[PDB]
DNA sequence: TGCATCCGTGAGTGCAG
DNA sequence: TATAATGGGAGCTGTCACGGATGCA
């Protein structure tokens, strides 16, 4: 869903 | 047209230098209380505690007492209405807001009464009336408590009207979206099929057949088109034929004599042309009062007709319609 | 009220129709300076002036009181366009 | 002229100081005038705790101060400044592991005071911060509209302080928890503060029905930090549960009381609540080790036993007043306050954890402008900053005494239903039922009752008398909503006998309901009528005759009421009318006994008892937010002996310190030949003659002369092409001379700008070349007047740059301002209206010769039409008149109060002793009755209004007692065929004239990417042609003109410019082609990669680019 | 308030447009599939025109929202309401707007097909007697 | 020839780069000096 | 921007920035706001004033909102008599307001003869907030409303305002005069009822003269001859219109 | 298969601003 | 151009009603 916490 | 017009400015003119010399004012002293009033204010607080008393003697409920408190004040309201206008009427005939009113120039009973009489039951935030009523008039005077509790119900009105517009405004859009492309594109899209307007609405009081209301029959009528021959109270109205205004006049009389139920009349429900209507499924340019010319985007003029009442529509009110469109 | 509307819309089959036989034979008279009307000099519409009456530059007045005469023919597919709009600039020129 | 007072009723208090909601409130968040040792943690304070001290390196808060203000009100008001204080703040850094200590007082900016008044200057502007109305912090409870016995359970903190969470029970017999949208049960958490199964059943222990069902011990099966972990995974799916970072969300979220507050309001609330006091304002604790839980049990505890029977579980009403608050402006302030500190802090520990771990100090740690710009915003874009409205010194009381529902942290529009903008039974003495406007924000904005404060905690409160046994205390308590139900409060005006309650039914209300009752019973009685309604309602004389829908426009109208040269007080008053003036910090009064040394124009010196000669200067014809005239007049001569507290000088709309926001006149009530329709209005040319209704207005005309690219803008007196007819007013730098009369098209101020890339074409230098004068270089770029504007050039102020004092935003040499002023007489098109909804535009203006006049001479001043009155029920403006009839023959002002004010009779009477002024005057005079007054007679008497056999005399007094008298119209002398009510009416002028808003244009200004014309009168605007105008084009038929319409006068750039050639050269208008913004259409769904074709009947393109788009 | 019903039907006729299919016949329409009313009786014709079965079809009774959204011209329905999914939709079919109704003419700018706009009456001609003899004497001999 | 229809219709890609006159490479606007549009930008004037 | 996920705000802001479907779409889109109706060249705006002395077909148009609305025209005819040697000279002297001799104005009353306005008020319900008259010039800022034509608009006096629009070709003047002229559109599209028609005052002095008194003084009396009634209401015990 | 349940889309006009 | 440094940070709250597409006993 939330782009950031995705590639983190 | 010409004439009326020229007959127009006429009665603009007259009424209005007349309405100068006329002597008509306001002064406090034409808020005519009718002394019937304290008749009607005493003969209820005895039948209050008439009630009061049939609960005072735990005897029916408190859903029971109000229900039939505010019976009480609603049909004495109506009494002092009437002795307002009993006593104008009958004594001063000639008082502004008599005339005012009873001309059309301005205020209506209600209006006059809470002048006059009194105020009356006002409501509650919620949705519930004050079983308490405020007697005072607006000639008389309000109490402090009697001014609060009269605040709740004309602010709940404004947001009301604010609101509601927004919706009115909608179903004007939709409706024009809807309709807009319908023009009159042809004279006769020679459809053999109609529709059979009734004269008579079947009761649940009698149900058997009662006429109906004159203005509702003039609205399914004025200025259609027979989509076959009538004759009645030996008149002979043709297929093709435009009601007039007379004409539908005489139908309601040919049914109360019994000799017709339902009129056979060229309806849009049932045009045939692509696009748009005929001229005959179509009828009177309401605005002339005579056949529509090929041309007249009725579709537009529709929603227009149809909006433009609703904003001024108080409940169920507006949503009733919606909830139809 | 518009002088004489209710026979106008007599001639017509549809309301419609009179706007544009009016604003058409409006604009033959704005661009040809009148010389092709239709009408006697005393039948001319007229301003007041300060100075004093003169001829109605609205052609649109005169082509309704035009229209009252019978002095014009109205109807679709009479003529070619263009047959039209040089024999009317022969007879009466720019 | 001597003044009767009527009404019974002594009020023990006055009215509290009307402005106190601003002043007291901003004052107590800076105590800028309280030693610090001795402030107090709230407000500016408390903020400063709240973010410090900055954490790993440690930088902690010692104390904050406030500096006087680099420059005065006015100076600032005039140069577009702020009127604003510097603030410092003194700091101590310390090294978390060696002792460092420095310490610095780093300079934070400017904060922004508050005048007198209780106003703001923001860039040289006035301005006001309208208190904002929320729900309040605590815990609620409400049905669940869905299962109809099961309740919700809400816990609300202040706004961007925590977050809502949710208790429902859920159909699965165990309780639920939602927090940022996500539920959960509860079970987990209560595990994670250290819960046991049986101490809830020793707590809960009642009912079996859920307190047995809540248990689940698939939870239990762990220790207080392994449920920890077991809530960390639920409300973030994706973050690694560490017991470092588990402990560091929730305590963030739930226990830290640094983005968790409750109100202080909150904790009180849910204190009583709940009935358990609370340590801090904060839901759970950390305290040795773990969470130690303060609200989740006891909040838990309500909820269930509300869902049995039990008693004493309420639901709430979200609507009353003890339970919605008021963010007044210094808590609103202090909130944006709160986040710039925030955003500074931030910044503080990045440069402590880089840079140089021990060569720092406060003074390079803080970068103040995150603060700066917090605040600036707060005051320069808020939804609650606004516009400051002085139209008349009312306006602007009003507004620092309006409420808003609407803002940051409130409602949005939609947000909005019915039971926000409802008059709730609490706002009783709190909130005016009248005062709102009508439209889309009614009920939202409201207005401060007059009696009523907001105490610290931020709740409306009213004030009530206590009464014990029977007899009325002087004792005066102000109460809460919450409080008032407990009572039974009896009617301000029950009578008494000196201070016992005569009566023997008493008129009280007990929780708002009306209840009739023995004065044994009762325990408290309103203070006053005034109590009820805003400030002005209360100057609505004769209020409990108007219906209540024109009350409201009466309140508002008076706001816009234009200040008059000639201003009056009304001949009918409330007994206000003095006050307004003196809390409206507009008109001008004596400090001290003393007399007076010098008087004039300009200034007022008065020397006092104590020795001091202070001089009060005169702000004479300042220039208001709304271009009214604030104009300061003096009322006392040279020696006259002044005891304290007695006027000087007049304010705008003040006339010897009465509120006049209108003058009194002559009114007949009668149609008049259609000049009276649909609430048109009549007047008498005799009202321009003695300049009644004229007003004073100025507008401001600013220029700026900049540097370019291609030359600097000059201010110049030498603009090319010009005649010396079109410069004979300039000065010879290029200002108008002050004192000048200024027309449009008057250039005010001559500027030259250097000419472009289009230095002359070949169609230009050649025309020059003809002409021997070569091409000029320079243009006339001068500042004119706009089409229906201009005046006498009052004033003219020139900041250059290069002079002293001044420097202005970059690239700007010099910026010229010259303010103009017109008298306006009052014209065909202004609005008038009275207190009492009465509004309409005057019509006509008839010479004196036609006005209807009465017997002895006298012509009528306003025709009002009867037929405004009936429906809109607003009978107090019949009242004002027939006791104004009275006081224009007594010669007499009244005061009224409302609701306790003049009854019938007793203004009965004073209409009969004018008769005898008005008539027997006559009869003495060697003139009787007259032969037209008996014709009208015989026609009152069949009327009725005059009893048949009397005397003329006799019958005329009936008349006059009834407001009526005989008319004559002035055209033609005979009598108005009846007895007409003739009187004395407050009148006002509104802001809404003709000259402001009679606007036109042929062609101007278009719009970038549409090229359709701009809109507004200012920028020589179109008129907007919508929706449902087309509509009505289309219904009509009107093909051609709705054609025209969107193509030929709107945006069809080649028939547009096709046109205006057309016209000018007397040929007919052109066809139109394409609407450029069709075009901008197809490439806007180009650039959506869509690709829209125009297509001709055999299906193949047209390129309606004209190949511009081709390749 | 005074309303002729004849306003109330052209509204409702427009809320009865469209039809569902029930059995596609011998066409390439499907089970399900909406479409106006004219559109299915137009070719139920070709149907019985070239002997084939016709298309079984069923009465839609739709509000105005959908109404209007549903009809043929792209340009009306997108400026209406639901504009993306409205000119997704047509871009994918290639929608080509016939430019039959109002607002599809209001948009580009031209002369409405309505009052003096209606093709029934926009070419009419009108030529004085003194004009009309002029011209066809010429024109009766080559 | 005059406008009778209009067609709406999915962009290949190819078409895209049919009406596309340039590639706006830079992201650049016009020339804090100039105040001219910097080429290959958006306000290329080549393009 | 904004349908999927987070929208795109610029720094310092919560703002969306503008995305090419928020260009095209709501209330605010491109056609609802720009399409479907734009703003007009040669319209104005002022107050309301009813004109009880105008004819039906008539109201009352400001001279100084004339001069603009039909500034092309008014320079045209400006030279077509002399008031100027070329239309840019003309234009320059109705610049400033000093310059503006008498003889502009009888030049505009020339102008405009024949040709009608439009009227448009506030919310424009029904065909008829929009209505054609032909304008005769007014000193004073405020517009002249036909009394009887307050009802369609729903216009009254409280303050209104109305929008003015030329219309400029021979089509649409021919337009405005066939079809849109108040005098024209009497009965309303919706009911066929009038809708020009009496109101407030005027049928306030109508119903006054015409009523008719009834007294109560002789109540009822029998008499059997008219030459002693008469005695009777001269002794004055009988009053003239008792029954 | 029938029915919760979520997501997305609407929510009057013009003028002052 | 070179100590060593290795997974973010702020949510936002009091509308509503309908229509369609999806999940679930
Ligand atoms: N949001 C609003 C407010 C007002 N108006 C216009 O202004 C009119 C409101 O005036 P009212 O006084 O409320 O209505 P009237 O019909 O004039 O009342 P009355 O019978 O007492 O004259 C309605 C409407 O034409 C509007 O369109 N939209
Ligand atoms: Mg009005
Ligand atoms: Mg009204
Ligand atoms: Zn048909």
């Amino acid at each position: 869903s939330d782009p950031v916490r995705q590639y983190l | 047209m010409e004439k009326t017009a020229r007959l127009l400015d006429a009665l603009k003119y007259y009424g209005f230098t007349f309405s100068t010399t006329s002597g008509i004012t306001i002064g406090i002293d034409d808020a005519v209380i009718p002394e019937e009033k304290k008749q009607y204010l005493e003969e209820a607080d005895r039948k209050l505690l008439q009630i009061e008393q049939a609960y005072e003697m735990g005897f029916l409920t408190d859903r029971e007492r109000y229900d039939q408190i505010l019976q009480l004040w609603t049909e004495t309201t109506e009494k002092v209405t009437q002795a307002v206008f009993k006593n104008f009427e009958e004594n001063y005939p000639f008082n502004p807001l008599y005339v005012m009113a009873q001309s059309g120039a301005r205020g209506n009973p209600q209006q006059i009464r809470q002048l006059c009489g009194l105020r009356g039951l006002m409501q509650k935030p919620s949705g519930e009336t004050f079983e308490v009523p405020v007697r005072s008039s607006f000639r008389e005077g309000l109490t402090v408590l009697e001014y609060f509790i009269s605040s709740h119900g004309a602010r709940k009105g404004g947001a009301d009207t604010a609101l509601r517009t927004a919706d009115s405004g909608y179903l004007t859009r939709k409706l024009v979206d809807v309709t807009h492309e319908i023009v009159v594109r042809e004279a006769d899209c020679g459809t053999t099929n109609y529709i059979s307007v009734p004269l008579f609405q079947p009761d649940e009081v009698t149900r058997s057949l009662r006429l109906r209301k004159r203005a509702d029959i003039e609205a399914g009528l004025y200025g259609r088109v027979l989509a076959r021959e009538v004759e009645v109270l030996g008149v002979r109205l043709e297929e093709g034929r435009y009601l007039s205004m007379d004409d539908v006049h005489l139908l309601i009389k040919a049914a109360e004599a019994g000799e017709i139920q339902e009129v056979p009349v060229r309806s849009p429900l049932t045009c045939q042309t692509r696009y748009g209507v005929c001229q005959k499924c179509y009828g009177y340019d309401l605005s002339m009062a005579r056949p529509v010319s090929i041309g007249e985007a009725v579709g537009i003029v529709a929603a227009q007709s149809i909006g433009e009442p609703g904003t001024q529509l108080t409940m169920q009110g507006l949503p009733r319609v919606i909830e139809l469109f | 009220a518009e002088p004489g509307i209710d026979k106008l819309f007599g001639m017509v089959d549809s309301k419609y129709r009179l706007t544009v036989v009016v604003a058409k034979r409006a604009q033959q008279l704005l661009r040809h300076g009148f010389k092709n009307t239709v009408l006697e000099p005393e039948e001319r519409p007229k301003m007041q002036t300060l100075e004093g009456l003169f001829d109605d530059p609205n052609a649109v007045t005169w082509a309704m009181k035009e229209l009252l005469t019978g002095r014009l023919v109205f109807g679709e597919n009479l003529v070619p366009e263009d047959r039209l709009q040089k024999e009317m600039e022969r007879l009466y020129p720019v | 002229m001597e003044i009767k007072r009527f009404g019974r009723i002594r009020e023990v208090i006055p009215l509290p100081p009307l402005t106190e909601i601003q002043v007291e409130s901003y004052r107590r968040a800076l105590q800028a005038d309280v030693p610090p040792e001795k402030r107090e943690n709230v407000g500016i304070q408390a903020a400063f705790r709240e973010t410090f001290p900055i954490e790993e390196l440690v930088l902690d808060f010692l104390e904050y101060r406030l500096g006087e203000p680099p420059f005065p009100q006015d100076e600032c008001r005039e140069k577009d400044l702020t009127y604003q204080a510097p603030l410092y703040a003194r700091l101590q850094l310390i090294h978390k592991d060696t002792g460092l200590i420095k310490e610095d007082e780093v300079f934070l900016g400017h904060i922004p005071l508050m005048t007198e008044d209780g106003s703001f200057i923001i860039n040289g502007a006035d301005r006001v911060i309208v208190s904002q109305i929320h729900r309040s912090p605590g815990v609620y409870f409400t049905p669940d509209p869905a299962r109809p016995g099961r309740y919700i359970a809400s816990i609300i903190p202040l706004p961007k302080r925590g977050p809502w969470i949710d208790l429902e029970v859920e159909p699965n017999g165990v309780v639920s928890m939602k927090v940022n949208k996500r539920k959960f049960p509860l079970v987990l958490l209560l595990r994670v503060l250290g819960y046991d199964q049986e101490t809830l059943a020793r707590e809960l222990g009642a009912y079996g029905e859920l307190v047995q069902g809540l248990m689940d011990e698939s939870v239990f099966a762990m220790r207080p930090e392994e449920a920890l972990i077991r809530l960390f995974t639920l409300l973030r799916p994706g973050d690694p549960p560490k017991r470092d970072k588990a402990v560091a969300y929730v305590y963030g979220l739930i226990a830290d009381p640094r983005r968790y507050d409750l109100g202080e309001a909150g904790r009180y609330k849910a204190e009583e609540k709940l009935g358990i006091r609370l340590s801090g304002r904060t839901l759970a604790r950390f305290e040795d080790g773990e969470f130690k839980d303060e609200v989740f049990l006891p909040t838990l505890r309500y909820l269930f036993a509300l869902t049995a029977g039990v008693p004493g579980h309420e639901v709430d009403d979200i609507d009353h007043l003890g339970n919605r608050r008021i963010r007044t402006v210094g808590e609103l302030m202090t909130d944006q306050f709160r986040v710039g500190l925030a955003r500074l802090a931030r910044g503080v520990r990045e440069r402590m954890l880089m840079g140089s771990e021990d060569s720092l100090t406060p003074a390079k740690l803080v970068n103040s402008r995150p603060l700066e710009a917090a605040i600036r915003e707060f005051f320069s874009r808020s939804q609650l900053s606004q516009f400051k409205d002085e139209t008349n010194p009312l306006s602007s009381l009003r507004h620092k005494r309006r409420i808003s529902a609407l803002g940051p942290g409130g409602l949005t529009r939609e947000r909005a239903g019915f039971d926000v903008r409802d008059v709730h039974r609490t706002h009783y003495g709190r909130i005016c039922p009248v005062e709102t406007p009508e439209g889309a924000n009614i009920g939202l904005i409201t207005s401060l009752a007059a009696y009523a404060r907001v105490d610290e905690l931020g709740f409306i409160r009213t004030p009530y008398r206590r009464v014990v046994g029977g007899v009325v205390t002087d004792e005066v308590v102000y109460m809460t909503a919450t409080e008032e139900d407990r009572y039974t409060i009896a009617q301000a005006n029950t009578p008494l006998e000196g201070n016992r309650i005569a009566a023997e039914r008493v008129v009280a209300r007990r929780k708002g309901e009306p209840v009739i009752v023995s004065p044994e019973e009762v325990e408290f009685m309103d203070v006053s009528p005034k109590q009820v309604f805003s400030v002005n309602t209360n100057l609505i004389p004769f209020l409990e005759h108007d219906d209540a829908n024109r009350a409201l426009m009466g309140s508002n109208m008076q706001t816009q009421a234009v200040p008059l040269i000639r201003a009056q007080a009304p001949v009918v008053m409330t007994g206000l009318e003095e006050r307004v003036v003196r809390d409206s910090l507009a008109a001008l009064y004596a400090e001290e006994d003393g007399e007076v040394a010098k008087v004039d124009g300009n200034r007022i010196v008065v020397r006092y008892e104590d020795g001091r000669l202070v001089e009060y200067p005169l702000r004479r014809f300042y220039r208001s937010n709304q271009g009214t005239a604030l104009d300061q007049r003096p009322r006392v001569v040279v020696g006259q002996r002044v005891r304290k507290g007695d006027l000087l000088a007049d304010g705008p709309a003040s006339e010897n310190g009465f509120l006049a926001l209108g003058q009194n006149v002559l009114v007949a009530i009668m149609p008049f030949d259609g000049y009276n329709f649909e609430d048109a209005i009549v007047i008498s040319e005799e009202l321009l003659k003695r300049d009644f209704y004229t007003s004073i207005h100025i507008e401001r005309y600013e220029i700026e002369a900049r540097d370019t690219k291609l030359g600097p803008e000059r201010i110049t007196r030498d603009i090319p092409h010009l005649s010396e007819a079109a410069l004979r007013d300039l000065d010879e730098e290029g200002v108008v001379r002050i004192g000048a009369e200024v027309k449009p098209g008057d250039i005010l101020v001559g500027r030259t700008s250097f000419k472009g890339e289009s230095e002359p074409t070949p169609e230009e230098r050649l025309l020059r070349s003809i002409f021997g004068e070569k091409a000029r270089d320079v243009k006339d770029t001068s500042l004119r007047v706009p089409p229906g504007e201009g005046g006498i050039v009052v004033r003219t102020v020139r900041l250059r740059r290069g002079d002293p004092g001044v420097e202005l935003k970059p690239g700007v040499r010099e910026v010229v301002r010259v303010y103009v002023a017109q008298k306006r007489k009052l014209q065909v098109g202004d609005k008038l209206a009275n207190r009492h909804g009465n509004k309409g535009v005057v019509a006509k203006i008839l010479p004196v010769e036609d006005m209807p006049h009465l017997p002895d001479g006298t012509p009528v001043d306003v025709i009002l039409n009867p037929l405004g009155v009936p429906s809109r029920m607003n009978l107090g403006q019949i009242l004002e008149t027939h006791l104004g009839l009275a006081g224009y023959f007594l010669g007499q002002r009244y005061i009224s109060p409302i609701f306790d004010g003049a009854k019938e009779p007793e203004i009965k009477e004073l209409l009969a002793q004018a008769f005898e002024v008005y008539f027997g005057k006559r009869k003495g005079e060697g003139f009787g009755v007259d032969k037209r007054e008996v014709e009208v007679l015989r026609r009152a008497e069949k009327l009725g209004l005059v009893t048949p056999g009397k005397t003329p005399e006799e019958q005329l007094k009936e008349l006059f007692l009834q407001g009526k008298v005989v008319l004559y119209d002035g055209r033609t002398g005979e009598p108005i065929e009846g007895p007409i009510v003739v009187g004395q009416m407050f009148i006002m002028k509104l802001y809404h004239m003709v000259e402001d808003k009679m606007h036109a244009r042929s062609t101007g200004p278009y719009s970038l990417i549409t090229q359709q014309p701009l809109g507004g009168k200012a920028q020589f605007g179109g008129q907007r042609f919508g929706e449902m105008e087309v509509w009505a084009l289309e219904a009509y038929g009107a093909a051609h003109t709705l054609q025209e319409m969107l193509t030929l006068k709107s945006d069809d750039i080649e028939g547009r410019n096709a046109a205006y050639e057309a016209i000018i050269k007397g040929e007919d208008v052109p066809e139109p082609s394409v609407p450029e913004s069709f075009r901008v259409l197809v490439k806007e769904l180009q650039a959506l990669a869509l690709d829209v074709q125009t297509l001709d009947e055999k299906d193949n393109p047209v390129d309606i680019f004209e190949g511009l788009a081709s390749k | 308030v005074k309303l002729h019903d004849k306003h109330i039907e052209i509204v409702v006729r427009q809320m009865m447009k469209y039809v569902e299919v029930t059995d596609p016949g011998d066409s390439r329409l499907l089970e399900g599939q909406v479409l106006e009313k004219w559109d299915v009786e137009a070719l139920n014709e070709r149907l019985i025109a070239e002997g084939k079965t016709p298309v079984a079809w069923k009465p839609l009774l739709m509000g105005v929202t959908k109404s209007a959204l549903s009809t043929k011209s792209w340009l009306s329905a997108a400026s209406f309401q639901n504009t993306t999914h409205v000119l997704t939709e047509a871009a994918i079919a290639g929608k080509k707007d016939e430019l039959i109704g109002l607002k599809e003419n209001v948009i580009l700018g031209r002369l409405i097909p309505a009052g003096t706009g209606s093709d029934f009456v926009r070419f009419t001609q009108v030529v004085d007697q003194k004009t009309l003899k002029a011209i066809e004497e010429a024109r009766k001999e080559a | 020839k005059e406008v009778r229809k209009v067609r709406i219709a999915l962009a290949s890609p190819e078409k895209i780069r049919s009406w596309s006159y340039g590639e706006v490479e830079k992201p650049e606007t016009i020339n804090y000096r100039t105040l001219k549009p910097e080429r290959d930008g958006l306000f290329d004037e080549r393009i | 921007n904004g349908r999927r996920g987070a929208p795109v705000t610029n720094p310092g802001s919560d703002r969306p920035l503008r995305s090419l479907t928020d260009i095209l779409s709501g209330k605010q889109g491109r056609f609802r706001q720009n399409l479907l109706g734009k703003r007009v060249d040669y319209s104005g705006r002022s107050v309301i004033v009813v004109g009880p002395q105008l004819k039906l077909h008539q109201c009352g148009l400001p001279k100084r909102m004339a001069l603009e609305l039909f500034k092309p025209f008014l320079l045209k005819k400006m030279e077509e008599k002399g008031i100027a040697p070329n239309v840019k000279a003309a234009r320059r002297m109705l610049e400033r307001q000093r310059d503006i001799k008498d003889e502009v104005w009888d030049a505009l009353e020339e102008v405009i003869h024949g040709k009608v306005v439009l009227l448009n008020r506030a919310p424009t319900l029904h065909r008829l907030g929009i209505q054609a008259f032909q304008p005769v010039l007014v000193e004073g800022q405020s517009i002249q409303l036909h009394p009887l034509v307050c009802e369609a608009f729903n216009a009254d006096f409280d303050g209104d305002q109305m929008a003015v629009h030329v219309p400029l070709s021979s089509f649409a003047q021919a337009e405005a005069r066939i079809q849109m002229l108040s005098a024209h559109n009497l009965l309303s599209p919706a009911s066929g009822e009038p809708l020009a028609k009496p109101s407030r005052d005027i049928i306030l002095g109508l119903y006054y003269i015409t009523q008719v008194r009834k007294e109560k003084k002789g109540a009822g009396l029998e008499f059997a001859t008219p030459e002693e009634a008469l005695a009777a209401h001269e002794r004055g015990e009988v009053a003239l219109n008792a029954p």
